[PDB]
RNA sequence: GAGUC
DNA sequence: ACTTGACATCCACCTCACGTATGCTATAATGTGTGCAGTCTGACGCGGC
């Protein structure tokens, strides 16, 4: 996952790149028991196959120049025991599962919540694995507010303005146009029967 | 030293001066290989004192003999290492600092006595605007703010008379300025006519600090600092960990930090630099001051070098964990000891079972002076190697001190007075202390693994403290209600 | 993944996979959904719901902090990229390996969430392995923490045992999975249940996640079921949506497999737990966990059955790998003979278990292992070949038993007090197994080399016979507080005496050489049996005769 | 087109605390002229300094001075170093022989002798004597003094100017302040006449009752006229020409200062990025860019347009410099000198070779060989290498403990300590008495038993009456009497400290 | 008691009362009695309710005010007022290791106070 | 665990902590706060002095203690001017009285 | 991390 | 009981060697680099809006 995230790792000028092939395990360099005789990291070499390729500049995209490989050495990984257990300076630890608020959406309402009158107060939290974070909640007048990296509230409507939306496309996609005919003195809607609803 | 009472007021930076032994030039704390303090460092002893005992730094003065004596090479008296507990440095700064206590700190007494707002002085003292400081020109006012177009625009046509400037320094001035009597007198007329009520109350507010102000003797000019007082060595110590390992004081840190761009600004005004550089760096003499005295309270914190904030003054002192309620409303205790309760049936009320090794350790001096008392031990010397070899007419004589000698229970929690109680402690073999069953309920205690704590009244009163007022047997009744509390369940 | 499927789900979309950034049609349906719900067109999500929360394995944790690694890297390597020469200089040359060693140390060493294995019993290692914390990085803390996380919720059914949490502070924040519940792909805990086809309960086993549950309707495992077919009443006693009540048959979709799953492991063992108060049972729970092995194993008269799979899993016993007879048992090595039917083609049939005997744990504890078969035995796989401290014949051995009476003896008893007969001491019961790491450590500093010696200033000859040649404690020395235990000198300063001590030199005559004892000695109160000892000299320095 | 952007985007700065974004805000200000916009001040450097130059050739004491000191050195036989090496220095537009120097010399001697007798001859600068001295001042300009002596030679004039200040000053609070003329009435007679007192009767001349009663401190005011009339005699320069010289070379003096400032901002942008690339966590951003702005003032002051090379990559160095030898200053609480820090630098950078290429930890012995040296200052530079630990650093995992909370002190003593030391007093005081007359004084004095100054054996012996080795036979005899048990059963127990 | 300690004057006598100047409700009380058994200017007084937070920072002491909470505050106030402590209640002895003004103290501590009044 | 005297802290003399250091244990408010409720005056201030912080004053009485005087004899906590001397630091005038 | 109420 | 003579030991004080402090390196390099973790509690007083 981490690899195909970050590469290939492309140079600046766009003629050297570093690619990936695969890892390799190694057997431990320390057994189980030794490791905690000594006060070591219980752990395996982790060597990966990298390759160098060299465009040319002149020639178009031709890889045909130069071409070196090998397997470099990246450290030691600490590996975990037949028990489930692992090996830190001489001492027996366990990482413990942890909970969090899964990423994605959370529609939250806060009942009363805040406010003498009483007011209905309602919010979505946006929750990424990683990065900064948002919240959209509604103002006591009912207008719409971002809290940007819970940094402060600013109006909701001037990030679309950012994505380069006109006020008149905002209105568009939200709220739901009705055709007014004007023909001689008389005004006439399009009407719909069920926006009379309750009128 | 026998006093009556004590009096706090604003300090003058002449005070500082008296108290202090020497001015802190550098920043280094002491040589790496030879462990002396440096010169004019941190830790320097010719201005705090001599580390060791009546001995001088390069050695030539060593001995009793030798009081007073002030090494011709070194500059070091030869005394009491106690002084540097309390012998106090100084630092002169350049750049005369605000004090962030009197402006972050709301209200702000600045604020106050000025009627400024806070972003008003901010902008001032960060060099973000400049301020008039008094016009003979008629056009402009104490207290006016301008941007860098509107300074030179203005200064363009006037002149002269005309004073106006950036920073703490500008501040200080306007400070020493402005006629205190005079603006009592302004507001107080004011008040005699229309009172909006609210705004009143502000106008009383600023009267009384004026007038607080000049019958404390207070000068308004000293809320801006110019020489910095430096805390005692011993205070902020430097010490070797048994591994070979150092640790010192975060305020050693900040204050090193603080030297050193006091240092670079003595640079920058004889180099005479372009005054953006000269604002920058006073900037941050002001974070430097600000940092030490309350960190944080500046807005951006300092961290150590893991992510944890550094430790201010003020934190030392204020916090929980702060010296009012860690060292002063509260205390490390000696003659105490504590381990497990367990029940006593035979105990009378008055009575608490009492382990051997505890007590045995507990009552140690009491069992070497009558030890030579009684000429059971040659000395005291003689006396520790017979109570490290456990001898049975030590333990004889110890229950001889005991005798009569009321000791006190603790549990926690201390609800009521009835948390602590004296007993005459008797002795059993075994590590468990043993309680009476009537007063557990007093003390909300039961078996199963609380854990209580027995300390020594040591003198004589404190015996007679001990079994009068805080006897199980003399306290029955509740403090709470009028009934007896120790009762059986 | 998992961000980009809850995310889909919320509002109701198709698509379960999806990149990472935030395409922007998404943003702008999300406020349609808020909109909505300030309308009333659809209801608020809960914080706590179990579909609402995830957890992190070791996995995605480890995922992460790598990643970190890699991006200090990158700066590093796309920088070195550009300035040198691309012919001759290679890609091994490139490379560092300080910041990747950083991260992983970071992890590992630095990390809350990694922690000593509480080794008191296998109980406390077994359970312990399986907590789970709601704090840490990304999750919450104590102050940001109300009423509503901390308390009970529905969902926790089969998935955490409700009832194991540390009392105090952190109540409410750590909590046991329970018993047969584990994490599907995308971190969501799932349970198993049963299917019901039209009124017949069904062998077949389905695992689902929390937001799954909230669909479907399920019969307690306490309903009474007919002849493995259908159910035996015609109005019978289920749950769905989160709620309980009254269900007839033919309404019956699915089914729990056993009681056993909706508890904890280490609550799993206490045996009534039907008759007692949650309160203490939660108690009881946490008392398991602070027990300690004595020697003798006494298996637990009163169990429940589970005592043999904590025992197995524990992982502190051998097992046996491929069963056949027993050729050599040793108290220290179990070698086997395996069935030829099931032998490798490749090596030879010897199996081989060296065992673990009196080593150190964590809290001070000994780490005992019994041989269990005797000589010559038959053994299946999976059979039970050696005990860990607190195990009999495969089942878990917590301690032991003994002859209880209630009654009120003279106040001995009074608020919980225990009255115990002198038999205990006498028949050695709950004698605890201690061992404790003593340590010394020679140093050199600028007052000059420290070293091990048996020389000591102006001590007895009974300190200097209990000592070998090197200032080292003898194999099965028998010592108690003020014990010297191995020697250390330590080089001093200028002696600068009061005048009186100046005097008192010269009248005995005993100048004694500018050296400090700095010897290990035993700690005052514990006293015990030096079983073994341990030396590790330095490269530079040449080697001790004991070393 | 600057300015006025400040201004709006301060309006909109909501108390902006951070000195980061002030800093980059207001440098963001100045742009860079580029090419020879920085050659243009240059040219304007080099022309200050010079005019300043024409300003000391002018001046006589110059000339004195510089032989006078040229002669106190070479009179003490014939150095070349210390003041030699701080002098001289001529540009040619090394171990110095003394041929050339001899030679060099001569033509200037020459011209002195020769700008004497014209000047004399019916004017000081009549038509004639003004081409001559003209001439003179040409041969000056040729050299280019260091600018360490050059400080101190600006020093005999900047100096000089102040005590001409200070006195008129004095003069000016004494009269003004405490008698009160009018100093426009001052302007015309100063200039007028400045050598003859006619000026000072003359305006008490026009009458004004005020000048009358001025007898009572008449003897301080002409005699305060002393100081000022007595620097004309010292040093010998006309007033007319003391002024034009005065304000003239204050003109090439503020022509640079005015002008280094213009360099030092169009450069800060270069002292930011050279500082960041070595902003790592060593010590903190706001410290190392002062840093580094202190390196682009030394790149200012030495850089030399002539060179005809880019100032990029000159100042580059300089500020680069500033930045690594400040890190090694100041940053950790010990500080460690350069060739020590340099060391160190070794050290961690062949670290990272030795771990990959043999596997794992680089041990003593083989990192000593690759490195050139001997074992011995291998491990010593390596405990040396650890910085000061954290005195309130959470060592509890749980605010618990901030380390100092571990701290025990050894300084003090023990109560228990403290009975071990009153005892042993105590006790050998009783012995003491025991002991005879002056036996007792003997021991007493020599080792300042009860008494702070312990004599050593010759001291104790000039206070006695000569003899040495009988205290020392006096010793072994008192020795022997506190060897008695019966005596020392209360010493005996002291047998184990 | 302790929470009705401190009142505010509407009216003075000749001291340094006035207008809304809040003082302890002893204070005012010791006025009353000198002056209206010998005449002098009387004071309207209304009684004030302070909850323990504000009745505690109110107190005499600045060392017990100190010692409770708002560090930062207290020691402003107290050093721009001069503020000088006499050392009367419970807290101030303690910090100070001195004996208490109460109980065993109190026989003791009433002998102090009569040291006092002797010059 | 007892302790009768041994190890003190660096800063403030007073014993260090817990049964790890051979300390003496921490009295708190609370447990003040029972021995203000007697009248006391001496127990307190026996845990204010002389079990703390006055090294004069705890080394003293020791050793009158060992001489079967069992005499008080207080003195002033070392805590006390470690306080005094932080609020210098901080730069504000504080001055013990003379009577 | 666990004990006490 | 005390001084002389001889030698032996030790503390001082001055000398020699390393440690310390500073200056220069001249292709060109120039507003961009840190850095993230704080967070949502919770009733409250105060100040400001
Ligand atoms: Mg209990
Ligand atoms: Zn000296």
């Amino acid at each position: 996952a981490a690899f195909r995230s970050v590469f290939p790792i492309q140079s600046y000028s766009g003629n050297s790149e570093l690619q990936y092939v695969s890892y390799r395990l190694g057997e431990p360099v320390f057994d189980v028991q030794e490791c905690q005789i000594r006060g070591v990291t219980y752990s395996a070499p982790l060597r990966v196959k990298l390759r160098l390729v060299i465009y040319e500049r002149e020639a178009p995209e031709g890889t045909v120049k130069d071409i070196k490989e090998q397997e470099v050495y990246m450290g030691e990984i600490p590996l975990m025991t037949d028990n489930g257990t692992f090996v830190i300076n001489g001492t027996e630890r366990v990482i413990v599962s942890q909970l969090h608020r899964s990423p994605g959406v959370f529609f939250d309402s806060d009942k009363g919540k805040t406010h003498s009158s009483g007011k209905v107060l309602y919010n979505a939290r946006i929750i990424p694995y990683r990065g900064s974070w948002l919240d959209f909640e509604f103002d006591p007048k009912d207008n719409l507010f971002v809290r940007i990296d819970r940094r402060r509230k600013l109006p909701a409507t001037i990030i679309l303005r950012a994505l380069n939306y006109t006020t008149e496309q905002i209105l568009d996609l939200f709220f739901e146009k009705v055709i007014f005919e004007i023909r001689d003195n008389k005004l006439q809607m399009e009407l719909v029967p069920e926006r009379l609803r309750g009128e | 030293e026998e006093f009556d009472a004590i009096k706090i007021a604003l300090a003058s930076p002449d005070m500082i001066r008296s108290w202090s032994f020497g001015e802190v030039k550098k920043p280094e704390t002491i040589n790496y290989r030879t462990f002396k303090p440096e010169r004019d460092g941190l830790f320097c002893a010719r201005i705090f004192g001599p580390v060791k005992d009546y001995e001088c730094l390069c050695g030539k003065y060593k001995r009793l003999k030798h009081r007073g004596v002030i090494c011709e090479k070194c500059g070091v008296e030869v005394t009491q290492t106690k002084v540097r507990r309390e012998r106090m440095g100084h630092i002169e700064l350049a750049s005369p600092t605000a004090h962030i206590w009197f402006l972050k700190s709301l209200p702000s007494r600045i604020g106050l006595l000025l009627d400024m707002p806070l972003r008003d002085i901010e902008r001032v003292l960060y060099f973000e605007s400049y301020v008039v400081i008094e016009g003979g020109m008629t056009n402009l006012e104490r207290q006016q703010i301008l941007t860098e177009e509107q300074y030179l625009d203005a200064l363009e046509e006037f002149g002269d008379e005309f004073d106006a400037k950036m920073g703490a320094e500008a501040i200080q001035a306007l400070l020493k300025s402005m006629d205190l009597e005079q603006e009592c007198e302004q507001l107080r007329e004011e008040l005699n006519e229309t009172n909006s009520e609210t705004k009143r109350k502000k106008l009383t507010k600023r009267i009384k600090l004026l007038e607080a102000f000049v019958q404390s003797g207070n000068k308004p000019e000293w809320m801006i600092l110019t020489v910095l007082p430096v805390l005692p060595p011993d205070l902020r110590p430097l010490v070797p960990l048994d591994g070979g390992r150092f640790a010192t004081s975060d305020l050693n840190d900040l204050y090193r930090r603080v030297i050193n761009r006091n240092n670079r600004l003595k640079r920058l005004l004889d180099l005479a630099a372009p005054d953006i550089i000269v604002r920058n760096e006073k900037r941050m003499l002001q974070e430097a001051v600000d940092a030490l005295l309350d960190n944080g309270r500046r807005g951006r914190a300092i961290t150590g070098s893991n992510k944890r904030p550094l430790k201010s003054l003020a934190d030392m002192i204020k916090g929980k964990q702060g010296r009012f309620r860690q060292n002063l409303l509260g205390k490390r205790v000696d003659y105490s000891g504590r381990s497990v309760i367990t029940v006593g049936p035979y105990l009378r009320l008055h009575q608490c079972g009492l382990p051997k090794k505890m007590a045995l350790e507990l009552f140690k001096p009491f069992i070497y002076g009558k030890l030579e008392l009684r000429g059971l031990a040659t000395t005291i010397k003689a006396a520790k190697k017979m109570v490290e070899r456990e001898e049975a007419v030590v333990w004889d004589i110890l229950d001889e001190v005991i005798r009569e000698h009321p000791v006190l229970l603790n549990r926690a929690p201390t609800l009521h007075r009835l948390g602590i109680q004296a007993f005459e402690p008797v002795l059993i073999e075994g590590k468990a202390i043993q309680l009476h069953p009537l007063v557990c309920a007093a003390y909300n205690a039961d078996f199963d693994g609380d854990q209580m704590a027995v300390h020594v009244p040591l003198t004589l009163e404190a015996q007679l403290e001990a079994r009068a007022l805080m006897m199980s047997t003399n306290n029955i009744l509740s403090p709470a209600n009028g009934e007896p509390i120790i009762v059986p369940s | 993944a998992v961000g980009r499927m809850k995310f889909n789900r919320s509002l109701l979309r198709e698509e379960i996979e999806g990149s990472g950034i935030l395409s922007k049609d998404d943003i702008i349906d999300v406020m349609k959904k808020l909109i909505d719900i300030r309308n009333g067109k659809g209801e608020v999500d809960d914080i706590d719901h179990l579909g609402n929360r995830r957890i992190r394995s070791v996995g995605e944790m480890a995922e992460n902090q790598f990643r970190v690694g890699l991006v200090r890297v990158e700066r590093a390597v796309k920088e070195r990229l550009s300035l040198g020469d691309l012919d001759t200089l290679m890609p091994q040359d490139m490379i560092n390996a300080k910041p990747i060693s950083a991260a992983v140390k970071e992890f590992f060493g630095s990390s809350q969430l990694s922690q000593f294995m509480d080794q008191n019993n296998p109980l406390s290692e077994i359970t312990h392995k399986r907590r789970i914390s709601a704090l840490g990085p990304g999750g919450l803390t104590r102050e940001r923490a109300g009423f509503e996380v901390r308390d009970v919720h529905p969902t926790h059914y089969g998935r955490v045992c409700p009832i194991e949490t540390p009392e105090g502070p952190n109540i409410g924040l750590i909590n046991s999975l329970s018993v047969y519940a584990q994490t599907n792909e995308y971190g969501f805990l799932e349970t198993p249940y049963r299917k019901v086809t039209d009124g017949v309960v069904t062998d077949e086993i389905h695992y689902l996640s929390a937001i799954e549950e909230g669909n479907y309707v399920i019969a307690q495992a306490n309903s009474n079921l007919d002849e493995e077919g259908h159910f035996v009443e015609d109005l019978v006693t289920c749950r769905s949506k989160g709620e309980s009540s009254l269900f007839s048959r033919d309404q019956v979709d699915y089914m729990d497999v056993s009681t056993q799953q909706v508890v904890s492991v280490g609550a799993s063992l206490i045996p009534f737990l039907e008759h007692d108060d949650a309160n203490r049972a939660l108690m009881g729970a946490n008392m398991q966990r602070q027990a300690v092995p004595t020697l003798r194993a006494d298996k637990p008269l009163v169990g429940t059955g589970m005592e043999r799979a904590v025992a197995v899993d524990s992982g502190v016993t051998a097992v046996a790998k491929r069963g056949g007879v027993v050729q050599y048992v040793d108290a220290s090595r179990i070698v086997i003979k395996v069935n030829e039917d099931e032998m490798y083609p490749g090596e030879a049939g010897i199996d081989i278990y060296n065992l673990t005997k009196y080593t150190r744990s964590n809290q001070n504890t000994c780490i005992n292992q019994m041989p269990c078969v005797s000589l010559g035995e038959p053994v299946e796989r999976g059979d039970v070949l050696a005990d860990g401290p607190s195990t009999d014949l495969g089942e878990l051995a917590l301690g032991q038993n003994m002859r209880v009476a209630f009654m009120p003896w003279n106040g001995y008893n009074f608020e919980d007090s225990i009255l115990v007969s002198e038999r205990v001491v006498q028949e050695d019961r709950f004698t605890t197994i201690h061992i404790q790491e003593l340590a010394c450590v020679s140093r050199d500093t600028k007052l000059g080399p420290e070293e091990i010696t048996a020389d000591i200033p102006n001590v007895g000859e009974a300190a200097l016979s209990k000592l070998d040649e090197s200032g080292i404690v003898y194999i099965g020395a028998e010592v108690t507080g003020g014990d010297i235990l191995v020697g250390k000198v330590t080089p001093k300063g200028e002696t600068q005496l009061t005048p009186e001590e100046k005097l008192l030199r010269a009248i005995f005559g005993e100048k004694a050489s500018d050296v400090k004892d700095s010897s290990l000695r035993v700690p005052n109160g514990v006293s015990g049996t030096v079983i073994d000892v341990q030396v590790f000299t330095r490269d530079g320095v040449e080697k001790d005769k004991r070393a | 087109a600057a300015a006025q952007v400040l201004s709006s985007v301060e309006s909109e700065i909501g108390r902006t605390t951070d000195p980061v974004r002030m800093y980059m805000r207001e440098m963001g200000t100045v742009e860079l002229l580029t090419r020879e916009g920085e050659i243009d001040i240059a040219k304007r450097i080099e022309d200050g300094i010079n005019q300043v130059q024409c300003s000391v050739a002018e001046y006589p004491e110059a000339i004195t001075y510089l032989l006078e000191q040229y002669d106190r050195v070479e009179a003490e036989e014939a150095r070349l170093s210390d003041l030699i090496t701080g002098f001289v220095d001529p540009n040619a537009e090394n171990s110095i022989d003394p041929e050339l120097a001899r030679e060099k010399f001569a033509e200037l001697r020459a011209q002195y002798v020769v700008t004497r007798d014209t000047i004399k001859a019916k004017g000081r600068s009549h038509a004639t004597a003004q081409e001559e001295i003209l001439k003179l001042s040409e041969v000056f300009k040729q050299f280019r003094l260091v600018p360490k002596q050059f400080d101190y030679l600006v020093n005999s004039m900047r100096v000089m100017m102040d005590r001409v200040r200070t006195q008129e000053r004095l003069i000016m609070k004494l009269c003004v302040e405490q008698c009160k003329m009018p100093k426009k009435n001052f302007i015309t007679l100063f200039t007028g006449n400045e050598t003859s007192d006619t000026w000072f009767n003359a305006a008490i001349a026009m009458n004004k009752p005020w000048s009358e009663k001025l007898h009572d401190v008449s003897e301080e005011v002409h005699r305060a006229l002393q100081k000022l009339q007595q620097i004309e005699e010292e040093t010998g320069l006309t007033i007319e020409q003391v002024k034009d010289i005065n304000r003239r070379m204050s003109i090439g003096e503020a022509k640079a200062r005015r002008a280094k400032k213009e360099m030092v901002e169009a450069n800060l942008r270069l002292v930011i990025s050279i500082a960041k690339k070595y902003t790592n966590r060593g010590l903190q951003f706001l410290d190392l860019i002062q840093e580094g702005n202190i390196g682009l003032m030394k790149a200012v002051d030495k850089f030399e347009y002539r060179r005809g090379y880019k100032f990029s990559t000159y100042a580059t160095w300089w500020i680069r410099q500033a930045i690594t030898r400040s890190i090694a200053d100041q940053a950790r609480t010990i500080r460690i000198p350069v060739h020590m820090i340099e060391t160190i630098n070794k050290l961690n950078r062949i670290s990272r070779q030795m771990l990959q290429e043999m596997g794992r930890e680089p041990t003593p012995e083989e990192l000593a060989e690759r490195m050139l040296m001997p074992e011995d200052k291998i491990r010593k530079v390596l405990k040396i290498a650890k910085e000061p630990i954290s005195m309130e650093t959470p060592i509890g995992d749980d605010e618990d403990s901030h380390l100092g909370d571990f701290i025990e002190d050894t300084t003090l003593e023990l109560p228990l300590d403290s009975a071990t030391t009153e005892s042993l007093r105590a006790a050998t005081h009783d012995v003491l008495a025991g002991l005879t007359a002056r036996e007792a004084k003997v021991l007493r004095m020599r080792f300042g038993i009860d008494m702070n100054t312990d004599y050593t054996l010759e001291e104790v012996g000039k206070q006695f009456d000569v003899t040495r080795e009988r205290i020392r036979q006096i010793e072994a005899k008192a020795l022997r009497k506190l060897r008695h048990p019966s005596r020392s059963e209360v010493l005996r127990s002291f047998l184990d400290d | 008691r302790q929470m009705l300690r401190k009142a505010t004057i509407v009216n003075a006598g000749s001291s340094d009362f006035l207008e809304g100047e809040q003082v302890e409700y002893s204070r005012v009380k010791i006025a009353n009695r000198e002056l209206e058994a010998n005449g002098k200017v009387g004071a309207t007084y209304s009684r004030d309710l302070l909850g323990i937070t504000k009745a505690s920072l109110a107190t005499e002491s600045f060392i017990s005010a100190a010692s409770f909470q708002e560090t930062t505050r207290v020691l402003t106030e107290a050093a721009v007022a001069g503020k000088r402590d006499e050392l009367r209640g419970l807290k101030e002895n303690v910090i100070v290791g001195r004996l208490i003004p109460a109980g065993t103290g109190y026989a003791y501590h009433q002998d102090r106070m009569r040291r006092r009044a002797a010059g | 665990h007892a302790r009768s005297t041994g190890s003190y802290s660096l800063v403030t003399q007073q014993p260090l902590g817990g049964k790890a250091q051979f300390g003496g244990q921490r009295f708190g408010e609370m447990e003040v706060w029972a021995l203000e409720a007697y009248g006391a005056a001496y127990t307190l201030q026996e845990m204010l002095t002389v079990k703390s912080d006055d090294v004069n004053g705890r080394t003293k009485m020791y050793k009158n203690i060992v001489d079967g005087n069992h005499q008080m004899e207080p003195g002033m906590p070392e805590s006390f001017n470690v306080l005094l001397k932080e609020i210098r630091s901080l730069g504000i005038n504080i001055e013990l009285e003379d009577e």
